[PDB]
């Protein structure tokens, strides 16, 4: 399996991954994705137990529910991987992800309808029906809420913070995990979602099919900030209330502790990934 | 803490908090909030963007929905 910046498909490679996501959402399976998001997102406080956000397990917990989905997608076509989107890079409405031939583009201005693309309600092939509320068609507001993706330069001053999480470890939390997801600091996770707008920015987010591009990438930053801190590691490692240590399992699945998901080329590749240098 | 309780109508809609932590209701309908530890909101309708407040994170909610009933968690 190996992981491709989505900038860099194929015609052929856009072609069957937009076709293998429509099939999982036509049987079914792609709405219980979407279920299993929200209630993490929603489930997972600073105050309590937390495991898929606000947590140092924010990672690993992306990381297993994204091979879960490309698991699903290759069950449909074997050929597909999971491309991620470069934000930092790709940073405008105009990049090709945005073309009708891949997701199409920003919603309209009266309702936030995308209106263009596969996902478009008016295929009739993307019902939204996991939502908190009435609309029942994808929406998009890109750059509506906030006004720029990070930028590569922001990116870097989260890859060179050497410590994994830090005590309190949620959103007020000094450390790699909590500024990459954007709580503290210059926000890097969080802000995409507010930038794409709609389902995106909700606890819904898995609605629009570019959450697993942008996971994809926010998963390839943790495997950069390892190879930029080799000596550096997963934490907490033993006895953290409400918090999944290094080899606690994660729910829902149970049977997976973050010691199984820090090394990703137990699963895949990426198409390109600097090795460790100075 | 517990924030104080709220009600007014904000763009046709009414909103209501009320501590329980704490709810939210949208036109009788509750919306699920969460409080943050630097003491910020969010809610199910902005889950990445943190406002100062439970009235904040309704009122973000209304703009959001952009008239559409919130649907019951
Ligand atoms: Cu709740
Ligand atoms: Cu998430
Ligand atoms: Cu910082
Ligand atoms: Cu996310
Ligand atoms: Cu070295």
């Amino acid at each position: 399996t190996v992981r491709k910046n989505q900038a860099t498909l194929t015609a052929d490679e856009k072609r069957r991954f937009v076709a293998a996501v429509l099939e999982l959402k036509r049987s079914g399976r792609y709405d219980e994705f979407v279920r299993t998001h929200n209630e993490f997102i929603m489930s997972d406080t600073d105050s309590g137990e937390r495991t898929g956000h606000r947590s140092p397990s924010f990672l690993p917990w992306h990381r297993r529910f994204l091979l879960d989905f490309e698991q699903a997608l290759q069950s449909v076509d074997s050929s597909v991987t999971l491309p991620y989107w470069d934000w930092s890079a790709d940073r405008t409405v105009r990049a090709s992800l945005w073309a009708p031939d891949f997701l199409g583009g920003t919603g309209r201005s009266t309702d936030g309808r995308v209106m263009d693309g596969p996902f478009a309600a008016s295929t009739g092939n993307w019902p939204i029906n996991v939502r908190v509320d009435s609309r029942t068609y994808l929406r998009r507001s890109l750059g509506g809420s906030v006004a720029e993706l990070p930028t590569r330069a922001e990116v870097e001053s989260v890859l060179a913070i050497s410590a994994y999480d830090l005590p309190p470890y949620n959103s007020a939390s000094e450390g790699f995990r909590n500024h990459l997801e954007g709580w503290r600091g210059v926000n890097l996770h969080n802000r995409v979602h507010v930038w794409v707008g709609g389902q995106m920015a909700t606890g819904v987010s898995p609605n629009d099919p570019v959450f697993w591009l942008h996971h994809a990438y926010v998963d390839k930053l943790w495997a950069e900030w390892q190879r930029r801190h080799p000596d550096s590691a997963y934490v907490p490692t033993g006895g953290t209330p409400d918090v999944v240590d290094l080899n606690e399992t994660m729910k829902p699945w149970n049977t997976v502790r973050p010691a199984d998901l820090l090394d990703h080329t137990a699963y895949y590749t990426f198409d390109a990934l600097e090795h460790h240098h100075h | 803490a517990a924030p104080e309780s709220f009600d007014e109508v904000y763009k046709g809609r009414r909103i209501q908090g009320r501590p329980a932590g704490y709810e939210v209701f949208v036109d009788g309908v509750q919306l699920h909030v969460l409080r943050n530890a630097d003491g910020s909101w969010i809610s199910v309708v902005s889950h990445y963007d943190p406002v100062p407040t439970p009235r904040a994170a309704a009122r973000a909610a209304v703009d959001e929905l952009q008239g559409a009933p919130l649907l019951p968690f």
